């Protein structure tokens, strides 16, 4: 029988259970409960990780050390193993026996506890065919008597929707709810667990160590509660010391070690930002200038706020930013932030809300259709957050979107949290939304039919206003208006359209090289505002394209290149020379 | 499924 | 795959909850990580706290065959753990984890494979390297808070373009043995 159950006093003697830290009043009432003449079998209610294991493991402990009543002292504590207990029991009759043998050397004891964790596995545990004789039935009818004390783990989950459908077997417990403790007493027990760490990886941790792993975990780590938490980043951050190269070993685990560790667990960047990842924010805005020209506004917004986020400046309970781009067609609102990813090495969460006119379509981003038993339920937009937390948040033709969908960003644009219909929670701290739409770019274009022409560009503003709920636009950090293409613009977009042909023309071998004056001609011959700069991907496909096709499938283009591009002023038209 | 079985033992 | 296997070695090298779980897309190479850290381990490219080191690939579809019985599949699973805690070296490499939380052998219980393991891996008695998908994490994985846990999750990416042809490379021989052929350097490409 002593396979079945583990005498838990024995390990508190050579140091098998680690050491309890508090819970002065959780302890207690159990001391009560078990003090009582009838029902005398607490049951340790809470969330995972709030030391529900801890405290029955916990008292064995105490116990040895002398730190309990009188009355709980010379009491030992067993921990059942259910699997044990019902291996090999195929006959009949064989479960019962296990069962009854243990239960007797209780009773006869009369100063043994037994612990069974995971209780919400004796419900069915010797049922067979549909049987009703099982461990509850049996248990019963001792705990109602007094006879044996019986501690109890198991999660609200298990406990409301498994362990409280029998009313007879809940009856017997008695619930001991356990909530997590504060910051300032889980440092405490850090204090308490730090020998046992620190030993198994020869390492010292700092009191700010300490004190930044609770703090940091709260605020980036969620879905964990907060005892599991720390000690994860403790646990974790010991074994990156101790297997490194003994070269540059260092035996102290240093705050910035805490602080690589939670950023690889949640999967965002680390606080205090190393030089090579400052470069990067140093050249941020000047290398997307490079790719995007002009509308330098929009970049300084994104760049500023990425800078404050990690800088420490950042709001704490909302998103790195949320800018609704608002501008005409071709300007540049969505190659920005394709640019964007590519620039940070960021995962781009590209959403094309032409597709979301409908409500039934909406539940899509938080919720699984109605009545859709598959599997693969979850969110589009909470699923893909959940994967990668650092990444840039595209709602493009945002407009289009049914008007309900603004009120789905109103949590993520003002708590930073959505929920999915399953309960998760997504975490958009470090995610940057970016909307773009075209809202008002007729309303500004409109003629005006006066003797005097109207003071357009202003009205676009209260287009916006209309389509956007005000709570919607308060939250956003800033509008951004995106302007229109000048000459001098256009003729830098021909030089990006020339190096993207040219890529393509250098992976066939061929080489290409336009004439200055040549470049000028077809930024002049395409340029349009009201278009922005998707004329001049026309004009190059048409001009340069259309004849190298056929000179590259047969002709002289089949390898080598040699093209030398001009025009000629007499006749304002190009001149394509192949040399091979 | 869970099904307990008796044996029987020769005689 | 130096960056993902390292951190699962920090995950394997802890007191408590040393059970890396190395979530991923479908296609990734969730599989091949956790068989590459025993290939590795027999040329000497690892750690010498992971040398002397042995992975067990748990099958569950073989071991829940047969039991027809109220405690064939606690018995097999039983020893199971007793052969991982007597050799504190061993690991144990559940591939689809996600299938040990929905009931393997119970029916009408709760007597799981998930609920067995669950004391074990709290206290650090036996190492898990766990390998599922995104949609399996969150939808049959996730919904026991109590084995998530245990699994520190390892997020594996796609590999990039420069990144792969380095794998076919690696693997070429494998398949120009079986087929008898020579892949050209540009064609993998
Ligand atoms: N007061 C505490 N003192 C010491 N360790 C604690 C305390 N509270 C929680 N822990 C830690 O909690 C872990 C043990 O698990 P518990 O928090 O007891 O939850 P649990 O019983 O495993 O929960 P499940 O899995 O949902 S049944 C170990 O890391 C303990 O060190
Ligand atoms: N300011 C700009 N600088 C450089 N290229 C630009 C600019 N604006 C537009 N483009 C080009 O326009 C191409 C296609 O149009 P997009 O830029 O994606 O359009 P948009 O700004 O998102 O506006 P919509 O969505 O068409 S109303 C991009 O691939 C760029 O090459
Ligand atoms: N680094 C790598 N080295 C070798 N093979 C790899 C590597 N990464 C991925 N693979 C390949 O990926 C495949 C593994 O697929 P896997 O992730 O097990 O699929 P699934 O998610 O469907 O179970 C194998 O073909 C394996 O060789
Ligand atoms: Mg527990
Ligand atoms: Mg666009
Ligand atoms: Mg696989």
């Amino acid at each position: 029988t002593e396979n079945f159950t583990t005498n838990l006093n024995q390990l508190a003697r050579v140091g098998g259970i680690d050491p309890l830290i508090g819970r002065e009043k959780e302890l207690e009432r159990a001391i009560q409960v078990l003090c009582r003449r009838r029902k005398n079998n607490p049951l340790l209610v809470g969330e995972s990780g709030v030391g529900k294991t801890a405290i029955a493991e916990g008292l064995a402990w105490r116990i040895v050390q002398g730190d309990v009543p009188e009355v709980m002292a010379d009491c030992t504590i067993y921990s059942l193993d259910i699997g044990s207990l019902l291996a090999g029991t195929k006959y009949r009759g064989d479960f019962e026996k296990r069962f009854k043998a243990l239960l007797k050397q209780l009773e006869q004891d009369t100063n043994s506890i037994l612990f069974i964790d995971e209780i919400h596995t004796i419900i069915g545990a010797g049922a067979a065919s549909g049987g009703q004789v099982d461990a509850a039935n049996l248990i019963k009818p001792l705990l109602s008597s007094g006879k044996i004390r019986v501690i109890g783990s198991t999660t609200y989950q298990e406990f409301s929707n498994i362990f409280e459908k029998d009313r007879a077997l809940a009856r017997r417990f008695q619930k001991i709810d356990i909530t997590e403790p504060s910051i300032e007493e889980t440092v405490q027990i850090i204090n308490g667990l730090k020998p046992k760490y620190e030993a198994h990886h020869d390492v010292r941790y700092t009191a700010k160590a300490v004190r930044a792993a609770v703090e940091l975990a709260v605020k980036y780590i969620n879905d964990r509660h907060l005892p599991d938490k720390a000690i994860d980043v403790i646990d974790e951050a010991g074994a990156r010391a101790r297997l490194m190269p003994v070269s540059k070993r260092k035996k102290t685990v240093n705050v910035a070690d805490i602080e690589s560790v939670v950023a690889r667990i949640a999967r965002i960047p680390e606080k205090s930002v190393s030089q090579s990842d400052r470069d990067t924010l140093k050249n941020l805005g000047d290398r997307l200038k490079m790719l995007v020209f002009g509308q330098d506004k929009a970049i300084e917004a994104l760049t500023e706020a990425i800078k404050m986020a990690r800088a420490g400046l950042g709001h704490e309970h909302k998103p790195v930013g949320s800018f609704l781009f608002a501008g005409p067609t071709g300007v540049g609102k969505t190659e920005v932030t394709v640019q964007l990813s590519k620039a940070l090495g960021i995962e781009l969460l590209r959403f094309d809300m032409s597709e979301y006119m409908e409500r039934h379509t909406v539940s899509r981003l938080i919720g699984a259709p109605p009545g859709y038993v598959g599997f693969d339920q979850g969110g589009l937009l909470t699923d893909a957050v959940i994967k990668h937390p650092h990444a840039v948040l595209l709602l493009d033709e945002i407009e289009k979107a049914h008007p309900d969908v603004f009120n789905i960003l109103l949590q993520v644009m003002d708590n930073g949290t959505l929920t999915d219909n399953n309960g998760r929670k997504a975490d958009f701290r470090n995610v940057v939304l970016v909307m773009t739409t075209n809202a008002g770019v007729r309303e500004t274009e409109r003629k005006s039919i006066g003797l005097i022409h109207q003071d357009n560009s202003t009205d676009a503003m209260e287009e916006i206003k209309k389509i956007f709920t005000p709570e919607f636009r308060n939250r956003l950090d800033n509008i951004i208006w995106f302007d229109h293409l000048s000459t001098d613009v256009i003729h830098q977009v021909v030089d990006k359209f020339i190096v993207e042909l040219q890529v393509q023309l250098d992976q066939k071998g061929v080489s290409l090289e336009v004439s200055q004056e040549a470049r000028n001609w077809l930024a002049e011959k395409g340029y349009d505002r009201a278009m922005g700069a998707r004329p001049m991907a026309r004009v190059i496909q048409d001009n340069l394209k259309k004849p190298l096709a056929n000179e590259l499938l047969f002709g002289s283009l089949v390898d080598g290149g040699q093209v030398t591009v001009a025009l000629d002023k007499e006749k304002n038209e190009l001149t394509y020379g192949f040399q091979s | 499924e869970k099904v307990r079985d008796a044996l029987k033992p020769p005689s």
